[PDB]
């Protein structure tokens, strides 16, 4: 109905929508963090994290605070309300793409855009858990269904989904019938960016941009760094799946799932957003 | 004191929900305006015109309609605003008059605002029930001066707000 505000400018990477506020918080690549609440049309604050690029924002969870990542490779997390830096540790050798917050003594967990990400205990000092399984570069890091069971998109042309463990990473199970993930007709590749069969799913499109993820579901809606952004189901694993997410001109940076909206929404290059379904698709 | 340019004031205002409370009013005002805070001031009239003319001339907003001859409602409107109509000539808010009326006012924060609003004026079939009189009106930015233009159309008449 109405576009309340607009000025186009920004050079924006990375992107987060307040799941409680109807605020923005967006990451550039300009360096930049922007935590603008967005409703009073308003910037709370604004740092540009570190000279070089930001690609990261994700959320700590908990109601308006931040985890950030730059070019620094830091972690951060300070909450706008509370300008204030919660714990605080750097990076590895990229930036952090996603963030999860828990308290079995108030307990953290991190994710990142290089090598591993590490989850810490400052309390009872103990490990719950280490993840290895990311090498440099990634577009967008995401919790999974289970929220601490994840994806991982990468400049690397790797796709990293890892178990994670409370004395790090393993799975006990017996009792399947075929997978979606992998095990009957059709499916989509594994890539490289871990090395454990959990699935490392190919990440190569010339480089993956967006990874989302389908809560309970497998199902991944993406941005590619091909024309195609080719959307594959591992809640099935359609042929003609091998699509290729076309313009008219060029690309498909990314295409994205609406939680709400059984529906894709593309955005490109030609000037463009572009419309899809994905209800009948 | 302090100033703050957020004009109009509407700015926006916070109560936290930072304890026994996980929200709260963050709230911009509204609810501010001028035909209060503008008092009356005064002029010689030669000078007067001159300077009407002379003055930053950029808002007027137009007189028209109403619920009463401005005798009443000239008074209230006067009275409302807290500000000055400087000088009369007998000719003769009553008859008609034919009468265009100068007013002046400076404020708390001293802007100084004229007028020339020329209007019509009640009497049975003679004139005035409207107006169709411009209000011009004069403060130096425009868009304070043209929004006090509004603020008294507001107040220029008396109704469901």
């Amino acid at each position: 109905m109405l576009t309340k505000f607009e000025t186009k400018s920004a050079r924006v990477k990375g992107l987060s929508f307040h799941p409680k506020r109807p605020w923005i918080l967006t990451s550039l690549h300009n360096g930049v963090i922007q935590l603008w609440d967005y409703r009073m049309c308003t910037l709370i604050d604004k740092f540009d994290e570190h000279d070089g690029p930001v690609r990261g924002i994700d959320f700590h969870k908990q109601q308006p605070l931040f985890v950030s990542g730059g070019d620094d490779y830091k972690i951060k997390v300070w909450n706008y309300k509370l300008r204030r830096c919660l714990f605080t540790l750097l990076g590895h050798l990229d930036y952090i793409r996603t963030t999860f917050f828990h308290h079995e003594y108030p307990w953290i967990l991190s994710a990142s855009d290089d090598q591993t990400i590490r989850v810490w205990n400052w309390q009872s000092r103990t490990c719950v858990c280490v993840l290895t399984g990311h090498n440099h570069y990634v577009m967008c890091a995401q919790f999974h269904p289970s929220e601490d069971l994840v994806v991982s998109a990468s400049l690397d042309q790797t796709v990293r989904v890892w178990d994670i463990s409370g004395l790090r990473k393993k799975n006990l199970s017996p009792g399947a019938v075929e997978s979606d993930v992998r095990g009957i007709t059709g499916v989509d590749l594994f890539g490289t960016t871990d090395a454990v069969v959990k699935h490392v799913l190919e990440g190569h499109d010339r480089g993956v941009n967006w990874a989302a993820f389908h809560p309970t579901m497998p199902l991944i809606v993406s941005g590619a760094d091909d024309r195609q952004v080719k959307i594959w189901r591992m809640n099935e694993s359609k042929a003609w799946e091998v699509d290729t997410c076309r313009g008219h001109y060029n690309n498909v940076s990314c295409a994205v799932f609406h939680p709400r909206q059984e529906l894709i929404l593309s955005n490109s290059e030609d000037k463009s957003i572009r419309v899809w379904d994905m209800s009948k698709r | 004191s302090t100033e703050n340019g957020i004009i109009f004031g509407n700015i926006v205002y916070d109560v936290s929900g930072a304890a026994s409370d996980r929200n709260c009013v963050v709230l911009s005002d509204i609810h501010i305006d001028i035909m209060d805070y503008i008092q009356p001031a005064t002029c010689t009239d030669a000078e007067f015109r001159q300077m009407w003319a002379e003055f930053e001339w950029e808002n007027k907003v137009t007189v028209n309609t109403n619920m009463t001859d401005l005798n009443d409602y000239l008074q209230h409107i006067l009275k409302s605003t807290n500000m000055k109509c400087l000088t009369p000539e007998k000719a003769l808010s009553g008859y008609c008059g034919f009468m265009a009326a100068n007013l002046y006012a400076r404020s708390i924060f001293g802007e100084d605002a004229l007028a020339n609003v020329s209007i019509e004026k009640p009497v049975h079939q003679g004139p005035d029930a409207a107006v169709t009189g411009h209000i011009r009106i004069r403060a130096k930015s425009q868009g304070m001066a043209l929004s006090l233009g509004d603020k008294i159309n507001l107040s220029q008449k008396k109704t469901s707000l």
